[PDB]
RNA sequence: CCGAGGGUAGGGCCCGUGACUGGGGCGAAGUCGUAACAAGGUAGCUGUACCGGAAGGUGCGGCUGGAU
RNA sequence: UGGGAGAGGGUGGUGGAAUUCCCGGAGUAGCGGUGAAAUGCGCAGAUACCGGGAGGAACGCCGAUGGCGAAGGCAGCCACCUGGUCCACCCGUGACGCUGAGGCGCGAAAGCGUGGGGAGCAAACCGGAUUAGAUACCCGGGUAGUCCACGCCCUAAACG
RNA sequence: CGAUGUCGGCUCGUCGCAUCCUGGGGCUGAAGAAGGUCCCAAGGGUUGGGCUGUUCGCCCAUUAAAGCGGCACGCGAGCUG
RNA sequence: GAAUGCCGGCAUGAGUAACGAUAAAGAGGGUGAGAAUCCCUCUCGCCGUAAGCCCAAGGGUUCCUACGCAAUGGUCGUCAGCGUAGGGUUAGGCGGGACCUAAGGUGAAGCCGAAAGGCGUAGCCGAAGGGCAGCCGGUUAAUAUUCCGGCCCUUCCCGCAGGUGCGAUGGGGGGACGCUCUAGGCUAGGGGGACCGGAGCCAUGGACGAGCCCGGCCAGAAGCGCAGGGUGGGAGGUAGGCAAAUCCGCCUCCCAACAAGCUCUGCGUGGUGGGGAAGCCCGGGUGACAACCCCCCGAAGCCAGGGAGCCAAGAAAAGCCUCUAAGCACAACCUGCGGGAACCCGUACCGCAAACCGACACAGGUGGGCGGGUGCAAGAGCACUCAGGCGCGCGGGAGAACCCUCGCCAAGGAACUCUGCAAGUUGGCCCCGUAACUUCGGGAGAAGGGGUGCUCCCUGGGGUGAUGAGCCCCGGGGAGCCGCAGUGAACAGGCUCUGGCGACUGUUUACCAAAAACACAGCUCUCUGCGAACUCGUAAGAGGAGGUAUAGGGAGCGACGCUUGCCCGGUGCCGGAAGGUCAAGGGGAGGGGUGCAAGCCCCGAACCGAAGCCCCGGUGAACGGCGGCCGUAACUAUAACGGUCCUAAGGUAGCGAAAUUCCUUGUCGGGUAAGUUCCGACCUGCACGAAAAGCGUAACGACCGGAGCGCUGUCUCGGCGAGGGACCCGGUGAAAUUGAACUGGCCGUGAAGAUGCGGCCUACCCGUGGCAGGACGAAAAGACCCCGUGGAGCUUUACUGCAGCC
RNA sequence: GAGCUAGCCCUGGCCAGGGUGAAGCUGGGGUGAGACCCAGUGGAGGCCCGAACCGGUGGGGGAUGCAAACCCCUCGGAUGA
C-alpha cells in the first residue's frame, strides 16, 4: 500500500530547512543544539 | 410559484426549485463582482469556529448598494433583475442617469424599466429610498439602516419587511421581521416595499447533495457521539438526553436566553419578538 | 403444414373452506344507567369533527318535523 | 332601442362602535360568576374611570312579513370589472323551441394540504360546581378551528 | 494465572458394563405366540431424516436394536467456529 | 551461574524450510581456467489500454566504452543497475528565473500581548493557473525542438523613413472563465484499392495470377482557398468611473445590422528541405531516379472566447488596447525597414519500476499523454496479434501420501451444514411477453420463452459522391447446406414467494465489525435586532458574514402517509419592581487599649445595602413520570357497573411471545413425512407505546430471518485426471526453540496427570518418508479473576478549585 | 511532526461504451377559454448496465508471508455528498 515517506523537495526545504528554522524560537534552539553537538549537517540536505 | 419535479429519481420526488421568472439577465455586471474568499468556517488561526461548513459551489460576490443616500435626487432606471448566489433575495441592476451602475436588492413588484430615486423628496413608491422620518406611518419597508449612514441592516432576506408603526421624537417605531418592536432613528434610510422572492421559503432541498452544493456539510448529532465529544455522548445503545439538553460546549439549548442583559440597545427595544 | 391433446410458465373469474376477528339478527326470565316520545326534565333532528363504559356529549353551520 | 330596482358575483381600498392586550395617570378592597355557589382574578394594586397604542373579527340604527340569486347563499361605505332580471316601444330574426340519460361547472358548515393571521369565541382537554353518580347541562380556563390566499373534500332537515 | 484454549459439531478411535440388540439361562400371575422380572455374557452390532449452535430432547420413517458411561464433560501443534 | 540481565563469540534446529508469481523452454555456434545461467543464430512460449512509447515527481551517474569477478546478485557468472578507469548532459524560441497574480505566507501604516511573540488594508513573496517567440530531418558509443541542415520567429538597443498631442504604477476596456448536451467544417489516427513503386517467390496436389509479399509520406514563410472566432458606425449632450479625459458609462438623433467590412485563429495549398519498405548482402549497403495517387471511416483533438439548456450561478493580476496628469512637445510614441544585442539554472540515465515509496533486484503503492489490427452489437471489455518488449537470477529428475489451483463423474439432488458456506445453474444481443402492489416514476432484465452459423437469389432506406459507379452504415423477404452443439473459443444476471430493520444515493471502526450504526432531505423546540447569538484567542483580531429573522447558532427527531394523549408536585428553563435570606461597602448606639492631656488606635448594635437562593406563576417535539385492593350480571366463567387506599397523574391511539416474552419450544392456525426457526393469529405486554417518536409504507439493500423452483462432488461416497509443491540428485542455505540428556509401556507413588521414583513388562545399533496423542509442546512475565492505600479515560445533585458568566 | 491520515482552502486534471427517456418545444385532438390526452422532437437524473478509476461483500489461499493487511475468485460505486 501507500507508505508514509512520499519525498517532495519543496516540502522538505519549506518545513525543515534552514530559513524555516531561523524564523522561530524553537527553530533557532534546534540549530544551536545541532551546532553545539557538532552535527555535520544542521538541516536536511535537499537537492533543490 | 416554485417548480416541482416528476418522481423519476427518489430525490426528484420532493426537490423543488425556484421558477426564476423575475430574472432578465444571467450574467453579472463585470465591474460590480469580486471574488468571495471561501472560509470553510475557519478563522484566521485556521480553526473551525462554525462547524459543518465548506465545499459549496464557487461564487463571485456582487457588490450591493446598502447606502443608497449616496446618490440623493439622482434617479435611475431598473435595467435588470439578476440572480445573486450570496443572498436569498434577488438583485436589481440600476442604471443611473449619472452613468453610474449599482445593485440594490430587489423589492417585491419592482419592474425592469421603472424609475427609482432616493432622498427626502422621493415619491412613496416601490424601489425608492427615503429617511424613515419621511415615510408615512403604516407603509411596509425594507433594507433598513439601524443607525444613520451606517448601512442597511434590517429586513434584507427574501420576503422580509419592516412596518412603520409610529413616531416618537427623533425616532420612528418599527415592527421588524421578527415581530420585535424597536425604535430606529428617523434619519435612517429605508426602501419602500417588501423584499422579493417571497417563495424562497417554500423550497424543498430534496436530497443531501443539494445541501452540499450550498456549502452545508453534514450535521452530526451530539447523541451520536462519545462523552469526550459532547454532553449527549455515550450511553449503551440509544439514550435519552439524561440531563438538560446542552450544546457541544455545555450550555443549555432549550430556552436559555443569551442576549447580554446590560446591553445599551435595550433602551431602544420596546417589545421582544413574538412566536 | 395444420392438428386431439400432453408439457413448461404466467395471468383472470367463480365456488367451497380457515386459526382468528367485525359487526348484524333473534332469544330473554339478567347487569348499568335513562338517550328519544310532555318544554321527556339540557327543545329535537341534522351533515361533519373531536370525545366518552353505554345510551350519548360538545363545537360549527343548518332545518322546524319546537312547547311557552 | 330606451329605461328600472336589487345584501347577485369578483378585485382593490377604506370608516366607526365594541371586546382583548400593552403603556401612562388616577384610585382601593374587592372583582367576577351563579338558581345559589366554587374554581379563577385581586394589596406583586385587580374591578370601576381617564388618556395613548397595537391587533383581529364582525358590521348597530336603516332592517321589514323587505330585496337578489339556479341552488349553496349574499348586509358598514367607495371605486373598478361582471352576471342574472323586469318594464315601455312593438323596430329586427322567422319555430331558431321544451326537456335533457352521460359529460362539464357551481355547491352551507365541518374537515384536509401549503403558507399566512389569531382579538372574540370555542370541539378536544383541564379545573369548579350540580348531582345518588355527572366523562354532560351551568361556571372559570383552553388548543385546533373559526379569518386570508391557493389547492382539495362534494356532504346536509343542500326543505317549499 | 513468566497461560493447563472452553460448548457443540466433524474426524479418528479405544475402554468400562450397571446389557439396547443378537447368544445362553431361572422365576412367572409362562396355554401358544408375545411379554414381565432376575441371572450369565462386552464377540460383534447399535439407521436416515425435520426442529434448534445446541449436548439433551421432541417429532417423521424405519430397525434385531435404535444402550448408558469413561478417556482433560477423549480428540482445535487434527478441522470447524 | 542464573536477574525472559548487558556486550560479544559460537552452537542446536539442518544439509532441513526456502531460493519471491505455473508467461516455458530446446538446440547449435562462440568466448573462457571454468558456462543450464554471457554473446550470436534458429525453433518455442508470454505481454500488446502493455509486461510497448512519451512526460512530471522522486532518485542522483545508476548513462556510454574499456578492463575486471573478492564481495553484492537468493544458484552460476566469462554477465550486471557491482569494482577500477576514461568519456558523456551544448537552448533568445523546451521548462523555470530577469513577467503576473491564487489560496496561503510575509508585511510599510497600524493594533495587541509579562518576555518569546500574536495580528494586520497596501506592498511583497507564492503555480502544475494567466502570459510569452520553433517546426521537420540529420548526426554520437553516449545529447539534441539545445549541435548541424532547411524554413520560420521574439524581445532589447541603435539608426533611417513615414505617421501621431506624445506621455502613467492613474481612469476605462479586455484578460475573464460553471455543468450537461451539442452544430458545421477540419486534423490526428485508421481501413480498402483492379491504381503507382519494389527485392524476390511459384513449394507438397493446384495457381504465372485483377497471385503472394512490401511500401505508397513529413515539415514548410508570403500569397491564395475553405471553415470558424472576435467587433457595429457617426454626431450631439453629460452632473458617473474619488485629478484629468477626446476613453468608458448614461441619454437622444442618423446610417448600418443573423450582411459586408475590419481583425484573429484553424485547416488546406504553397517556393524549399526532407523521409523512404519488404527482401537480399557484412548498426551499414542495396532495393531506389523508390512510388509517394484514388476512395472510404474519423475523434474525446482543432476552428473556440462556437451554439443551446439548466441551477448549484461558475479566480485574480500582468501582458495587450484606449484615455488622459504632471511633464514634454529639436522630445516622445506608433508603424516599416536595417544593423547590433540577447544572461542565469535544468537537460545524462531509471521513471507502474531491479534505479521512485515500501530494511530486499520485495506478487504491494505511484499523477498526465500516446496506446495499432481483426472479430465479438458498442467499448479503453474479451480472444488473438503489429510495433515494441519479455520468458519473471537456481536447476536436473521422479510421477507416493498430503496440500494448493484446476477438469470430469454413474444413480440420487441439499439427504451437507449454524447457513446451499462453497460450487453449479443463469449469462451478450434481437424479438415475443410479463403479476401482486405502487408515492403512477416504478416494480421490470420481473417471470417465461423463441431467434442466433454458413450458402444462394430478390429487395428497402441512409452516408460519401454528383443525381451515378465505388465505398461505407442500417435493414427486409425467399430458398438451402452442415454439425452433438452457430454470442460453436474468451468476456457477460440463477430465479421467485414472504417477514424484520433502515425511506432512498451516500458514510464508518487505515490493519478482525460496512451494519439495523453515522449522514441525509424533511418535522419541531429553542436561542439570536446585528459591534447578533455562538466559536477560537490573554488580547488585538478572526470566523459567523462583507450574511440580517424566508437569516445565523444549539438540540432532538429522521423521505412520505395517519398521528403524537394524561401528569408542571421534584429538576431544568421562562416570567414575577411584593416579601424573606443575602457579601463588600455605608452607618456608628454602645464598649475597649493607651496618654497628664489634647489625641492616637481597636471592637461594634439598630438601619441602608446586588446577583443568587427561598417564595408566586408558566412551561414537555424541556429532565422525566404515566397505580393497587375488594365487591357485582338469567350455570360456570368473566365484570360494562360500584366501593376503597394511594398518586403530580395513573399508559390514550396504535402495536404486542415482538431486534422487547422470564416461565417459553406459551396456545392456536399455516407450511413440512417431521418445523425450539419462519409466517398468521390470541393477549397474564416478567419488562411495547407515541419526535431517546407510535403504527404503516411503493422503491431501494454485498444488511439479518423463513420457504420454493432451477442446478449442482455440499452430501450419500467417493473415484480419476492436470499442473505448482511435497520426494530424489547438483548449487546456495534460514528460523523460533534449546538446563543438560544415555529422553519406552503399564499399575502405582510423588506438590494431587511421571521418559527421569517403585514394581513389573517390553526393548539389538543408526536413520528416511509420513501422523499429530504426550513432552501439563512453542509463542506473548493471563486480557478473565483478585490483590496494590498502582495508573489512566469517562460520569455526576462526591470533594475542592478554575475558566466562563451574573 | 498534517510528505501517513482527517477536514477545509486555492488551482489543474479524469470518468470507454451502452440503456432509460423528466420538463420544455412543435403538431394534432379537446374546450367558450382551459385543464388535459396523443404523437414527434428533446435529453433531464446523488437514474440503469458496465471498463478505467475509487472501493473492500462473501469465500479460499497466505500466516518465520510476495506482503508488519498481500494474492485469486466473487462482489459495491462508477455525472456525483
Ligand atoms: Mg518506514
Ligand atoms: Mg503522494
Ligand atoms: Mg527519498
Ligand atoms: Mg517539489
Ligand atoms: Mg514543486
Ligand atoms: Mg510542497
Ligand atoms: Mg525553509
Ligand atoms: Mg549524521
Ligand atoms: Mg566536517
Ligand atoms: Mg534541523
Ligand atoms: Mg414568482
Ligand atoms: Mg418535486
Ligand atoms: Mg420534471
Ligand atoms: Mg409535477
Ligand atoms: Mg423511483
Ligand atoms: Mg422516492
Ligand atoms: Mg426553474
Ligand atoms: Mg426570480
Ligand atoms: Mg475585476
Ligand atoms: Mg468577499
Ligand atoms: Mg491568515
Ligand atoms: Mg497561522
Ligand atoms: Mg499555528
Ligand atoms: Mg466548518
Ligand atoms: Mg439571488
Ligand atoms: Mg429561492
Ligand atoms: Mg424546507
Ligand atoms: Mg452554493
Ligand atoms: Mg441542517
Ligand atoms: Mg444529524
Ligand atoms: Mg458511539
Ligand atoms: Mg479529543
Ligand atoms: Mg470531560
Ligand atoms: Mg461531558
Ligand atoms: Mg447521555
Ligand atoms: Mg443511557
Ligand atoms: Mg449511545
Ligand atoms: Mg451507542
Ligand atoms: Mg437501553
Ligand atoms: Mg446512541
Ligand atoms: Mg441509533
Ligand atoms: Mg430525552
Ligand atoms: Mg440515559
Ligand atoms: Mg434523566
Ligand atoms: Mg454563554
Ligand atoms: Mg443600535
Ligand atoms: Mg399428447
Ligand atoms: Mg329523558
Ligand atoms: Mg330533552
Ligand atoms: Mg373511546
Ligand atoms: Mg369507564
Ligand atoms: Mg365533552
Ligand atoms: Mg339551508
Ligand atoms: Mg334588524
Ligand atoms: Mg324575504
Ligand atoms: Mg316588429
Ligand atoms: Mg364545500
Ligand atoms: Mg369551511
Ligand atoms: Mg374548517
Ligand atoms: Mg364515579
Ligand atoms: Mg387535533
Ligand atoms: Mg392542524
Ligand atoms: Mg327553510
Ligand atoms: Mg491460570
Ligand atoms: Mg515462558
Ligand atoms: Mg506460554
Ligand atoms: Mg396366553
Ligand atoms: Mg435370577
Ligand atoms: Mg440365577
Ligand atoms: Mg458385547
Ligand atoms: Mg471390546
Ligand atoms: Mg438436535
Ligand atoms: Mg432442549
Ligand atoms: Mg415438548
Ligand atoms: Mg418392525
Ligand atoms: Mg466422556
Ligand atoms: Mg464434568
Ligand atoms: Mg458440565
Ligand atoms: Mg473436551
Ligand atoms: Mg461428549
Ligand atoms: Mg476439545
Ligand atoms: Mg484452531
Ligand atoms: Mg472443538
Ligand atoms: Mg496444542
Ligand atoms: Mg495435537
Ligand atoms: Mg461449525
Ligand atoms: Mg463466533
Ligand atoms: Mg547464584
Ligand atoms: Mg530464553
Ligand atoms: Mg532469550
Ligand atoms: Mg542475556
Ligand atoms: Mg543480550
Ligand atoms: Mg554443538
Ligand atoms: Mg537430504
Ligand atoms: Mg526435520
Ligand atoms: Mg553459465
Ligand atoms: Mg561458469
Ligand atoms: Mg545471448
Ligand atoms: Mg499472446
Ligand atoms: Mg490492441
Ligand atoms: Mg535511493
Ligand atoms: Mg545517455
Ligand atoms: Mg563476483
Ligand atoms: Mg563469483
Ligand atoms: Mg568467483
Ligand atoms: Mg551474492
Ligand atoms: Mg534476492
Ligand atoms: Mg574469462
Ligand atoms: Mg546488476
Ligand atoms: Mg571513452
Ligand atoms: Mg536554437
Ligand atoms: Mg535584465
Ligand atoms: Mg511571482
Ligand atoms: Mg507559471
Ligand atoms: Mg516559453
Ligand atoms: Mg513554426
Ligand atoms: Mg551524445
Ligand atoms: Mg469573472
Ligand atoms: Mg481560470
Ligand atoms: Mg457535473
Ligand atoms: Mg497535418
Ligand atoms: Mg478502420
Ligand atoms: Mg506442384
Ligand atoms: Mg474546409
Ligand atoms: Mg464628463
Ligand atoms: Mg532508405
Ligand atoms: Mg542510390
Ligand atoms: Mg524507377
Ligand atoms: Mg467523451
Ligand atoms: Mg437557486
Ligand atoms: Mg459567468
Ligand atoms: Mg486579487
Ligand atoms: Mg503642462
Ligand atoms: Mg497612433
Ligand atoms: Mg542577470
Ligand atoms: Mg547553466
Ligand atoms: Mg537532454
Ligand atoms: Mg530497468
Ligand atoms: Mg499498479
Ligand atoms: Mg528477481
Ligand atoms: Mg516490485
Ligand atoms: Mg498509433
Ligand atoms: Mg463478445
Ligand atoms: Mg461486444
Ligand atoms: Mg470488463
Ligand atoms: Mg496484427
Ligand atoms: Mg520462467
Ligand atoms: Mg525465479
Ligand atoms: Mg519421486
Ligand atoms: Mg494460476
Ligand atoms: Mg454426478
Ligand atoms: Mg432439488
Ligand atoms: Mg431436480
Ligand atoms: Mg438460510
Ligand atoms: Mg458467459
Ligand atoms: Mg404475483
Ligand atoms: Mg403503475
Ligand atoms: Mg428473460
Ligand atoms: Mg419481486
Ligand atoms: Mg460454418
Ligand atoms: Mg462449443
Ligand atoms: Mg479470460
Ligand atoms: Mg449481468
Ligand atoms: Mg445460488
Ligand atoms: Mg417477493
Ligand atoms: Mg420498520
Ligand atoms: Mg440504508
Ligand atoms: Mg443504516
Ligand atoms: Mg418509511
Ligand atoms: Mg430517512
Ligand atoms: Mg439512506
Ligand atoms: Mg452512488
Ligand atoms: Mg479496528
Ligand atoms: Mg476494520
Ligand atoms: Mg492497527
Ligand atoms: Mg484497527
Ligand atoms: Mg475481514
Ligand atoms: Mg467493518
Ligand atoms: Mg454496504
Ligand atoms: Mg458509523
Ligand atoms: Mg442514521
Ligand atoms: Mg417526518
Ligand atoms: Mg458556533
Ligand atoms: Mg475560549
Ligand atoms: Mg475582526
Ligand atoms: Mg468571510
Ligand atoms: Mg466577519
Ligand atoms: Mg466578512
Ligand atoms: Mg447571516
Ligand atoms: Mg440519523
Ligand atoms: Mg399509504
Ligand atoms: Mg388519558
Ligand atoms: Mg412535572
Ligand atoms: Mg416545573
Ligand atoms: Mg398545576
Ligand atoms: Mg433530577
Ligand atoms: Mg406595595
Ligand atoms: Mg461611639
Ligand atoms: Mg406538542
Ligand atoms: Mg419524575
Ligand atoms: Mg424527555
Ligand atoms: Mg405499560
Ligand atoms: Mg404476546
Ligand atoms: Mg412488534
Ligand atoms: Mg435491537
Ligand atoms: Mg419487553
Ligand atoms: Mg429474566
Ligand atoms: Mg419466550
Ligand atoms: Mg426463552
Ligand atoms: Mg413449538
Ligand atoms: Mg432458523
Ligand atoms: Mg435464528
Ligand atoms: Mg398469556
Ligand atoms: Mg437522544
Ligand atoms: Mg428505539
Ligand atoms: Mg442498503
Ligand atoms: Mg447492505
Ligand atoms: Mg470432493
Ligand atoms: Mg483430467
Ligand atoms: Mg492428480
Ligand atoms: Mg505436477
Ligand atoms: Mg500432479
Ligand atoms: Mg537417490
Ligand atoms: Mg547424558
Ligand atoms: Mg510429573
Ligand atoms: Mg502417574
Ligand atoms: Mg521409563
Ligand atoms: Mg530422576
Ligand atoms: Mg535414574
Ligand atoms: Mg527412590
Ligand atoms: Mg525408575
Ligand atoms: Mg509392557
Ligand atoms: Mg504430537
Ligand atoms: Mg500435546
Ligand atoms: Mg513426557
Ligand atoms: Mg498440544
Ligand atoms: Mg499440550
Ligand atoms: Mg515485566
Ligand atoms: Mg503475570
Ligand atoms: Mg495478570
Ligand atoms: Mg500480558
Ligand atoms: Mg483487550
Ligand atoms: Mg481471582
Ligand atoms: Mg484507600
Ligand atoms: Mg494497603
Ligand atoms: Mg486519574
Ligand atoms: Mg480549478
Ligand atoms: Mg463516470
Ligand atoms: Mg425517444
Ligand atoms: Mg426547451
Ligand atoms: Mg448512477
Ligand atoms: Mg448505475
Ligand atoms: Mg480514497
Ligand atoms: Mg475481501
Ligand atoms: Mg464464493
Ligand atoms: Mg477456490
Ligand atoms: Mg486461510
Ligand atoms: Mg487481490
Ligand atoms: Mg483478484
Ligand atoms: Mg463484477
Ligand atoms: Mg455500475
Ligand atoms: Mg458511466
Ligand atoms: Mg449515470
Ligand atoms: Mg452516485
Ligand atoms: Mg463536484
Amino acid at each position: 500500500m501507500k507508505r508514509t515517506w512520499q519525498p517532495n523537495r519543496r516540502k522538505r526545504a519549506k518545513t525543515h530547512g534552514f530559513r524555516a528554522r531561523m524564523r522561530t524560537p524553537g527553530g533557532r534552539k534546534v540549530l544551536k543544539r545541532r551546532r553545539q553537538k557538532g552535527r555535520w549537517r544542521l538541516t536536511p540536505a535537499v537537492r533543490k | 410559484a416554485v417548480k416541482k419535479f416528476k418522481p423519476y429519481t427518489p430525490s426528484r420526488r420532493f426537490m423543488t426549485v425556484a421558477d426564476f421568472s423575475e430574472i432578465t439577465k444571467t450574467e453579472p455586471e463585470k465591474s460590480l463582482v469580486k471574488p468571495l474568499k471561501k472560509t470553510g468556517g475557519r478563522n484566521n488561526q485556521g480553526r473551525i469556529t462554525v462547524r459543518f461548513r465548506g465545499g459549496g459551489h464557487k461564487r463571485l460576490y456582487r457588490i450591493i448598494d446598502f447606502k443608497r443616500w449616496d446618490k440623493v435626487g439622482i434617479p435611475a432606471k431598473v435595467a435588470a433583475i439578476e440572480y445573486d448566489p450570496n443572498r436569498s433575495a434577488r438583485i436589481a441592476l440600476l442604471h443611473y442617469v449619472d452613468g453610474e451602475k449599482r445593485y440594490i436588492i430587489a423589492p417585491d413588484g419592482l419592474q425592469v424599466g421603472q424609475q427609482v430615486v432616493a432622498g427626502p423628496d422621493a415619491p412613496i413608491q416601490v424601489g425608492n429610498a427615503l429617511p424613515l422620518r419621511f415615510i408615512p406611518v403604516g407603509t411596509v419597508v425594507h433594507a433598513v439602516e439601524l443607525e444613520p449612514k451606517k448601512g442597511a441592516k434590517l429586513a434584507r432576506a427574501a420576503g422580509t419587511s419592516a412596518q412603520i408603526q409610529g413616531r416618537e421624537g427623533d425616532y420612528v417605531i418599527l415592527r421588524l421581521p421578527s415581530g420585535e418592536l424597536r425604535k430606529v432613528h428617523g434619519e435612517c434610510y429605508a426602501t419602500v416595499g417588501a423584499v422579493g422572492n417571497a417563495d424562497h421559503k417554500n423550497i424543498v432541498l430534496g436530497k443531501a447533495g443539494r445541501s452540499r452544493w450550498l456549502g452545508r456539510r453534514p450535521h452530526v448529532r451530539g447523541a451520536a457521539m462519545n462523552p469526550v465529544d459532547h454532553p449527549h455522548g455515550g450511553g449503551e445503545g440509544r439514550a435519552p438526553r439524561g440531563r438538560p439538553p446542552a450544546s457541544p460546549w455545555g450550555w443549555q439549548t432549550k430556552g436559555l436566553k443569551t442576549r447580554k442583559r446590560r446591553k445599551p440597545s435595550s433602551r431602544f427595544i420596546i417589545a421582544r419578538r413574538k412566536k
